[PDB]
């Protein structure tokens, strides 16, 4: 692809979700998850073999389906209420459509059936923009609209994404769709909170997206897609391991890590409003993510797996690529818990 | 780094250095067809850059100082160990065909940075698409299994389809016992144990696969082993070839470039070929790769980034 | 110094030291205050603990 | 309680910046150091805790388990620097950061003055053991065994979390020293019963209870020794000093609650005891032995009376000591004969004197030979457990029969009979390990002396 | 076959080639160097240092002032009569009952 | 010289160490002059000077 | 929550009543803790492109230590003038509604009865 | 004698399609 196509594309990736994070009209909120859609189309397809066609066709067909599942809703609201404002849906039939466009736009189970499937058939920095930035302007409605969530629905979703991407995550062996089911699990934690504390909710997203942000910079920097590529990243460069380690020891939600402060900010929040049974569920079920994500240490840092002759080759080249912000973003998914009460600049 | 996409944005394309004369030659031949001279010849009357054939130690050769490395800590094979033992217990066959495909894919890639990067041509010696003929003979002469020939297929086809095929591919015939009578006269003792079959199934490979298949995608050039000692004949016929055929063709700045920032990042180029099929001849296990590794940090200027090493004489590295 | 390694658990416990003496300044709220321990000022005295 | 945290922080730059000789010895001497500074501790006064900050404090409880765990760190690393010394040496002061780290996260788990910071260092400690044990283990079985290590234990602690943050928003505080004075009784009913099991049974998997105590000899047998150590000796703890301080909110609920778990760990010191009997792997003999003997600990924190809660803390740093010194005896045979089969180096007292008695008088304090502080702390349950019912006299001396069986059993076994004639690399013992040795024992035998520091908060 | 794989080494004696081995390290002087800090600082440091820190505590958990005051006590309410300890802790003038 | 190749790292980019200093010294000395902006609009709005 | 508060000026990082509030000190251990992680950056970044981690760059160590406390001390401020709105709506809510908060009658533990439980 | 490293049997456990 031509750079300069490259950035402009980019740029209106991020032109559409900031026309959904900016605007007050349902119209250019449809409008923006259009643009959105329609400039991430060729960021799936950048290499052009046909696991990037079937997961651009599957990526279209569920996004679209959402899109119009959008406009119904919007129209049912300019139907109950004669006007557009992006705030509380004035009909209970509005408010369960948009829930479930937004609940396909962000995958969330039983919608999720597309993520590992599209992240599987992708590259490694398509699968970081669809897994961290296609997450924000649904949240931002969610955010947006949460006066007329029905709370059954979403905690439905939340707790049946939440058990679907722990149960999905323990039978892979590819990053991609490890990293896709973690990302159904999280969205799951993330829609949990959402009509007690939406401030919690964003700093689920933010940690998740720093997270999230780290694992997809290793796996590019180490070229690495399964775990038994990701094994022979000792052999290669050992401070890869430790950093993976640790990162994937945070997004477990281990103390004294930074990805242990918003499941601990969730419960902390969800037993506020008289809700136990419900933290004790989810952060029970959090354990499934924890087991993958220690079998994905245990295939890369705590143990040495054998590697192959022609490792003694790369051990004369380093890495040139751009390994961007890796450890900015090592650093913030790790020692972040001492500053736990910054949480309050999302408020 | 050096080149980048913005150096591309701001006029750095590659068909304004690229002229009539950047052409990508490979030379090819059996064993003793004495084809160096011929390819170094053509490269000087040409004015192109030539490249000898990858041995070993051809990451060596343009990683560190250039002297070649102890084989501990490159290769773990030998050349001598094949033509002695060709069916040797320890898998040395297919572990030094896979290291030499990994460092004539090294070498391929440096080819291409040269010819992108400067617009000279290049003149090659048995590259990565004629590699495979020393693995085909090796395994119609037993010295291999038929998984190793698997791996090799499976490393090939994830690897040689990110690249262009040469402009002109020069083969030399020269038969099966005038190479022995070449080997005999060279000399070298373990050399002198090269079989008949071997030789035989080489030129088989060559001739039945190797040439068939790159008259396609590129113009092919063969010679006997006295019409080849003339190198102006054969630059004669490479001057007046009309290059209509091959991929080439349909390159343009962008699919050049998006070679170009491939052939530069060499842990990309040399992705594949440690893929994790745990193949008994190649894989090394834990114990020998963990003191191998820590041994070949302790060699001197290898602990650090190239500009980085204080005992071989880096300085300024606090503002660095 | 040539043994200057041998003085980073030493003065670091040095360091400790000073910050519990100097969060004991903080939580003087009730220094002389207390109805077990209030009393009067002994002369040249300002304060009955540091 | 920063003048502990800043050294032990200082031992990391202390650990990364020595020079390649001298990464055991200064981390050696500066643990030391600490250690001799750790005694400041015991300014304690019979009726305040020793209250530092808003963030910890020091009460008669948490300051022995202090001093042993601050004790523990140049003895582990003395243990360890001898199967690690053919390792990489940044991989070498890996395994020293790990040490050094979990010490940081043990000393400001006893000392936290509020509950959950308690439980954010208590479930901290899980990573620096889950590294040790999953990365320098000998076997192949220490994989499941760090397996088993994490998810028994945040199995039981994250409901502890839910309970933790419903108290925070109940009482309004999870200070503990604030808890003390607006307590009020927990009353019998469903929602109480699941909150005194969520306050209760991630330390029962922690101490460990009967019945949850299959994480235990798989992770401390496959551990290396330094996290044998440190598992034996502090980790097991936390479990009971977890319920000492959150048994105050338990009640009245608990005189009814604790009967289904005394019962488990009144016939749990028999079961493990009688396992004990029968080990073919003498680290699988001391990690039940641990068992067996962290089950009185844990009846006399159910039973809660005065005479018991001095006991559970004198035997839980008995314990800590002689099992400690138990594993670094089964090393200093492992590491020249390379199994851990305990019927393999048979009639060692014919080659190593001075080790065999070493051995001799840990299982002399194995087995609660008076006046050692292991029978001040089983004394002391066992007239507690006593009062609570007069028939767990049966059970408490059945248990001391079998305890005095396998303790003497193990001796006779590794040191008495015949020397095994096939074994001819049976070094004499090193001045490390016999140092190790006494540096285990000594501390442990002068305790009997002045034995009112280590009977906890009520004394 | 079988990969390519070291062989097993050989478990090293640290008496071979240094039979005044303290068994800290293989340098002698780095390992008589460990020896006499292990020494020094733990048994000639802490445990000399501590058994007679923790023998002179300052009446540790004031037991003894306990006993003294108990002395005090008890020779006062001997000589006016009073009992040694009353069964109520505080007096009944001062807690109102819950009546019936 | 020792490296058959020439590091991409072999001299320092003076452009770049400068740029990195001089951004670095601009950041502390905007710090100072806003922390002591701060703590004057702070006296100034609760009359404690 | 108090997302009606900061809707009647929007996008404001630092209001105008924020300074009304004393700034953090430049020796705060909340900016100190920031520094230390814009050092464990620079580490770290030293380590992934195999530079020697202590010595190599150290005007990027310092830029990754100054960029870290620079953000951070507004973060901090950001921090501290959401909590002062927090406790100040709270209060200000207390206020207008006194029939809410009852001021309670304490009793004292002679006339308060709690039923005592015995260990034995 | 020395410590145990993951084999070929160990590590092609995880090299499947899935787990
Ligand atoms: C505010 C939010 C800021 C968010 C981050 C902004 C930068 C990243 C985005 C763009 C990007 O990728 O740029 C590359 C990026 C470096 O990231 P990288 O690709 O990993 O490079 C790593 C190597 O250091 C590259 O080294 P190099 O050899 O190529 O050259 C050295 C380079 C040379 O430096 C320069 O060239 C700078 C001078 C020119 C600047 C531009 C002028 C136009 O210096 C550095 O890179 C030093 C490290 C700088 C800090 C990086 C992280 C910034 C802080 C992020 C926020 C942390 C918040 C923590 C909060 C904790 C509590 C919640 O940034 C820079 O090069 C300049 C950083 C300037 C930071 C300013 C902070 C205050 C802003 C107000
Ligand atoms: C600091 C922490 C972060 C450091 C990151 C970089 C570490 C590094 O590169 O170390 C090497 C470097 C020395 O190495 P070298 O000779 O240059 O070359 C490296 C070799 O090539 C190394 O040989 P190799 O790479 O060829 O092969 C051996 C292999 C060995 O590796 C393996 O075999 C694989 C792994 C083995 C198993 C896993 C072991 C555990 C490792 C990970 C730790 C996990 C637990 C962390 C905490 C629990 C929560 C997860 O890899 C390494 O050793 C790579 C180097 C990294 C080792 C240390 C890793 C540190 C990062 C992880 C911990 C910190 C971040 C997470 C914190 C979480 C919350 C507490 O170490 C140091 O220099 C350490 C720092 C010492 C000076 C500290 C000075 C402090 C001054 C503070 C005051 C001034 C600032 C004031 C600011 C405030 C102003 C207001
Ligand atoms: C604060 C100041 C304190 C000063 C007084 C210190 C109080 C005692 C501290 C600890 C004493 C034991 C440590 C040494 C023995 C371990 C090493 C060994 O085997 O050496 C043999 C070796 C001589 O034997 P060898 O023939 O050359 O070689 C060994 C053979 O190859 C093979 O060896 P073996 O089998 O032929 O000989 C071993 C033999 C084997 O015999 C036994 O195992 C039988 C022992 C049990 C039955 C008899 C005792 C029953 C309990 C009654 C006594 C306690 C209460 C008495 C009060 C009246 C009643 C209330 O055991 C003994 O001879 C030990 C004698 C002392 C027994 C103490 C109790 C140990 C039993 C287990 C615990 C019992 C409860 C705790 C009691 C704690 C009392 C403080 O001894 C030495 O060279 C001595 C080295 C220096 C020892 C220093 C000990 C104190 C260090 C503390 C430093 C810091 C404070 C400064 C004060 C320093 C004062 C000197
Ligand atoms: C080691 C592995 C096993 C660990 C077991 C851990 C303990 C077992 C029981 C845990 C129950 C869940 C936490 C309860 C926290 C109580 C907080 C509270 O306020 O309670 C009162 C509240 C009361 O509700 P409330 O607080 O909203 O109302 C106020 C109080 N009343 C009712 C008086 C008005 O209780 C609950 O809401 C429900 C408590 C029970 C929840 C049952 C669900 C979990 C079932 C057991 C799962 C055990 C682990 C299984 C998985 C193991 C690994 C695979
Ligand atoms: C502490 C919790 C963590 C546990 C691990 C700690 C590891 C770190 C270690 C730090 C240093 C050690 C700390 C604890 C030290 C304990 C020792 C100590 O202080 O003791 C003080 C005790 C205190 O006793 P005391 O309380 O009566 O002291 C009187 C009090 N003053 C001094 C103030 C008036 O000291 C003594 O008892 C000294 C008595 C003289 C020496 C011993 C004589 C008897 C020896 C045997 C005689 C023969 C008997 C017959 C048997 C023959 C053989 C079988
Ligand atoms: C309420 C919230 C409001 C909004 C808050 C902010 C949200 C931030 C969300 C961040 C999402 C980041 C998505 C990824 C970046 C998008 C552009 C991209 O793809 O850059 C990668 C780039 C592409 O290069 P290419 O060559 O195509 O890749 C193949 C590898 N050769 O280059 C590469 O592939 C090189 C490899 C390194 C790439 C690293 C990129 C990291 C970018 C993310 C940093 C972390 C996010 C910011 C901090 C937290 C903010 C919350
Ligand atoms: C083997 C693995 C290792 C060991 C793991 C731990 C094992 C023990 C954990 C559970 C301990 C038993 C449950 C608590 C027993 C204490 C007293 C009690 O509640 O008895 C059960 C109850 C008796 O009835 P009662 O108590 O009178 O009911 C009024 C309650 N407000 O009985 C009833 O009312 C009938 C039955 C009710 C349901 C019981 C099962 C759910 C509750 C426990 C979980
Ligand atoms: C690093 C972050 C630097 C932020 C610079 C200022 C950006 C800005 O103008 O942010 C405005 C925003 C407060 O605007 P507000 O109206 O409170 O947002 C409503 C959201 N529901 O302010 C913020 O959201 C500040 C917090 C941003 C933190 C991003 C990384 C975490
Ligand atoms: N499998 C193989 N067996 C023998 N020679 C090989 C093999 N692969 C590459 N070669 C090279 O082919 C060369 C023969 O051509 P020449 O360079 O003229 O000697 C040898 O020197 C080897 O370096």
């Amino acid at each position: 692809m031509n750079p300069i196509i490259l950035i402009i594309i980019l740029m209106t990736v991020m032109l559409g979700t900031i026309i959904v994070m900016i605007s007050t009209h349902w119209l250019l909120i449809w409008i923006g998850f259009e643009m959105n859609m329609l400039a991430i189309i060729p960021i799936m397809m950048k290499k052009h073999n046909p696991r990037a066609t079937e997961a651009s066709t599957k990526y279209f067909l569920t996004q679209s389906t959402a899109s119009m599942l959008l406009m119904m809703a919007i129209i049912i609201n300019l139907m109950f209420s004669g006007q557009w404002t992006v705030m509380k849906l004035f009909n209970p039939m509005a408010s369960m459509l948009m829930t479930m466009a937004l609940a396909m736009k962000l995958g969330m189970a039983p919608f999720h059936f597309w993520v590992p499937e599209v992240t599987q058939g992708i590259p490694l920095s398509s699968g970081l923009i669809l897994l961290t930035w296609q997450k924000l302007a649904p949240m931002s409605v969610l955010y947006q609209i949460l006066p007329s969530i029905n709370l059954d629905l979403i905690l439905t979703l939340s707790i049946l994404s939440i058990t679907i991407g722990g149960w999905g995550g323990l039978n892979q062996t590819q990053l991609r769709k490890i990293m896709a089911y973690s990302s159904i699990a999280h969205m799951g934690w993330m829609t949990a909170v959402l009509l007690y504390n939406p401030t919690m909710t964003l700093l689920n997203l933010i940690i998740y997206i720093i997270m999230t942000s780290t694992m997809f910079t290793l796996f590019m920097a180490n070229s690495t897609t399964t775990t038994l590529s990701l094994s022979h990243t000792w052999n290669k460069a050992p401070i890869m391991t430790i950093l993976v380690l640790i990162t994937l020891l945070s997004m477990g939600g281990l103390p004294p890590l930074s990805g242990f402060m918003p499941k601990w900010m969730i419960i902390q929040e969800m037993t506020k409003n008289d809700s136990i049974i419900l933290p004790t569920l989810m952060a029970i079920t959090a354990l499934l993510n924890l087991y993958f994500y220690m079998r994905l240490t245990y295939s890369t840092a705590l143990t040495m797996f054998p590697s192959t002759n022609n490792m003694k080759m790369k051990w004369q080249f380093p890495t040139t690529k751009r390994m961007t912000l890796l450890p900015t973003m090592t650093v913030l998914s790790t020692m972040l818990l001492p500053l736990t009460p910054i949480l309050s600049i999302l408020e | 780094l050096q080149y980048g996409p913005l150096a591309y944005i701001l006029g750095e394309k590659t068909t304004k250095k690229m002229t009539e004369n950047s052409k990508l030659i490979t030379v090819d031949g059996n064993i003793c067809s004495g084809k160096s001279k011929l390819a170094k010849e053509v490269a000087e009357k040409l004015g192109l850059k030539h490249f000898p054939e990858a041995g070993i130690h051809y990451a060596d050769s343009t990683t560190g100082d250039g002297k070649p490395l102890p084989v501990r800590f490159s290769g773990n094979c030998s050349l001598e160990k094949f033509y002695d033992d060709p069916k040797s217990n320890d898998g040395n066959s297919y572990r030094l065909q896979a290291w030499l495909y990994a460092s004539r894919l090294l070498q391929y890639a440096d080819a291409l940075e040269h010819l992108l990067s400067t617009g000279q041509g290049v003149v090659l010696e048995r590259s990565i698409y004629s590699d495979f003929v020393f693995l085909e003979a090796m395994y119609r002469q037993g010295f291999i299994r038929k998984q190793c020939v698997d791996h090799y297929n499976q490393v090939k086809k994830v690897t040689v389809c990110e690249y262009l095929p040469p402009h002109v591919v020069i083969y030399v015939d020269v038969p099966v016992s005038e190479v022995q009578s070449r080997i005999q006269k060279k000399g070298n003792p373990h050399e002198m144990k090269i079989t008949s079959a071997y030789l035989q199934d080489i030129e088989n490979v060559y001739k039945g696969t190797f040439l068939p298949e790159m008259s396609e995608k590129c113009e092919v050039l063969q010679y006997s082993a006295w019409e080849a000692e003339d190198a102006e004949k054969v630059v004669e016929d490479i001057q007046y070839l009309k290059y209509d055929k091959g991929p080439w063709l349909d390159q343009d700045d962008r699919k050049l470039h998006n070679l170009r920032m491939l052939v530069q990042d060499k842990l990309e180029v040399l992705n594949y070929t440690s893929i994790p099929v745990f193949l008994p001849e190649v894989t090394i296990g834990a114990h020998q790769s963990d003191r191998v590794f820590q041994e070949f940090t302790e060699l001197p200027g290898r602990k650090y980034r190239a500009g980085y090493n204080e005992d071989v004489g880096d300085k300024w590295i606090w503002l660095k | 110094r040539d043994h200057w390694i041998h003085v980073l658990v030493p003065v670091g416990f040095v360091f400790g030291y000073y910050l519990d003496r100097k969060n004991d300044e903080k939580l003087a709220a009730f220094r002389n205050k207390s109805l077990l321990y209030k009393r009067e000022l002994k002369p040249q005295e300002e304060v009955t603990w540091k | 309680m920063l003048k502990y945290i800043i050294p032990t922080m200082m031992l990391m730059p202390l650990t990364w910046l020595s020079k390649n000789s001298m990464i055991w010895i200064n981390t050696t001497l500066h643990s030391l150091l600490i250690s001799l500074t750790s005694l400041l501790l015991l300014n304690q006064f019979g009726d305040n805790s020793l209250n530092f900050s808003l963030t910890f404090f020091s009460d008669s409880l948490s300051t022995p388990l202090l001093i042993l765990t601050m004790w523990l760190l140049p003895l582990m690393l003395m243990a360890s620097q001898h199967h690690l010394s053919k390792e990489n040496l940044a991989r070498k002061k890996l395994f020293i950061s790990m040490l050094i780290l979990l010490q940081l996260f043990l000393i400001m788990t006893f000392t936290a003055t509020e509950l959950i910071f308690f439980y954010i260092m208590f479930e901290a400690t899980l990573v620096p053991t889950l590294i040790i044990i999953t990365r320098w283990g000998n076997q192949t079985e220490r994989l499941n065994a760090g397996l088993y290590f994490l998810f028994y234990t945040l199995a039981g602690s994250l409901p502890l979390l839910v309970a933790l943050i419903y108290i925070q928003n109940t009482m309004g505080s999870l200070n503990f020293l604030i808890l003390q004075y607006w307590v009020q009784p927990m009353p019998n009913s469903w929602s109480n019963t699941f909150m005194w099991l969520a306050c209760m049974m991630a330390f029962m998997v922690k101490m460990p209870l009967y019945g949850l105590h299959l994480w235990l000899p798989k992770a401390h047998v496959e551990a290396p020794i330094a996290g044998s150590m440190v598992l034996a000796a502090i980790l097991l703890k936390l479990g009971g000093y977890g319920m000492m301080r959150i048994t105050l909110l338990l009640n009245p609920i608990t005189d009814f609650m604790a009967y289904p778990f005394i019962m488990l760990s009144l016939w749990g010191m028999i079961m493990t005891s009688s396992i004990c009997l029968r080990q073919t792997d003498l680290k699988s003999l001391i990690a039940y032995s641990s068992v067996s003997h962290m089950a009185l600990v844990i009846v006399a924190i159910l039973i809660q009376t005065p005479w018991s809660y001095m006991g559970a803390t004198a035997l839980m740093i008995a314990h800590g000591l002689t099992s400690s010194m138990l594993f670094c005896l089964a090393n200093s045979n492992y590491e020249r004969v390379h199994s851990r089969t305990m019927i393999l180096a048979r009639g060692l007292q014919t080659l190593l004197p001075l080790m065999a008695a070493w051995w001799l008088l840990a299982s002399l304090t194995n087995l609660a030979l008076p006046p050692s502080i292991n029978l001040i702390g089983e004394l002391f349950v066992v007239m507690s457990t006593f009062s609570w019912s007069n028939i767990t006299i049966i059970l408490m001396g059945l248990n001391m029969v079998i305890t005095a069986l396998y303790s003497l059993y193990m001796l006779i076994t590794t040191q008495r009979g015949k020397h095994t004639h096939h074994i001819n690399n049976i070094l004499p013992s090193f001045t490390r390990e016999n140092a190790l040795m006494s540096l285990h024992m000594l501390p442990l035998l002068l305790l009997s002396l002045n034995p009112k520091i280590i009977l906890g908060p009520l004394y | 076959l079988r990969w390519q794989e070291d062989p097993e080494p050989e478990d090293e004696n640290l008496y071979e080639k240094n039979p005044d081995s303290h068994g800290y390290d293989k340098d002698p002087a780095v390992d008589v160097w460990n020896m006499r800090v292990v020494f020094f600082f733990g048994f000639s440091i802490v445990l000399v240092l501590g058994s007679t820190f923790v023998a002179y505590l300052p009446d540790y958990r004031m037991q003894e002032w306990a006993r003294r005051e108990a002395e005090r006590l008890v020779k006062y309410r001997e000589a006016h009569g009073l009992p040694l300890m009353e069964s109520n802790c505080f007096d009944p003038s001062k807690i109102q009952l819950p009546e019936d | 010289k020792f490296y058959i190749q020439e590091p991409p790292h072999g001299s320092p980019n003076w452009l770049k160490v400068g740029l990195t200093l001089g951004t670095s010294a601009f950041l502390w000395i905007y710090l100072i002059k806003q922390h002591n902006e701060d703590v004057l609009e702070y006296k100034r709005r609760n009359g404690l000077e | 929550m108090m997302t009606g508060r900061q809707a009647r000026a929007p996008l404001q990082f630092l209001p105008d009543e924020a300074r009304s509030l004393p700034p953090p000190k430049l020796t705060d251990p909340r900016l100190a803790y920031i520094g230390f992680l814009g050092y464990c950056s620079g580490l770290i970044d030293n380590a992934i492109r195999r530079r020697p981690v202590l010595s190599a760059g150290l005007h990027r160590q310092f830029l990754y230590i100054t960029s870290f406390v620079f953000v951070g001390y507004y973060l901090l401020k950001r921090q501290d003038y959401m909590y002062a709105v927090r406790d100040h709506d709270m209060f200000s809510y207390i206020k207008s509604h006194p029939e809410d908060f009852p001021e309670k009658d304490k009793k004292t533990y002679r006339e308060v009865f709690e039923e005592f439980h015995p260990v034995r | 004698a020395r410590q145990w490293q993951p084999d070929v049997e160990w590590a092609e456990q995880y090299g499947g399609a899935v787990m």
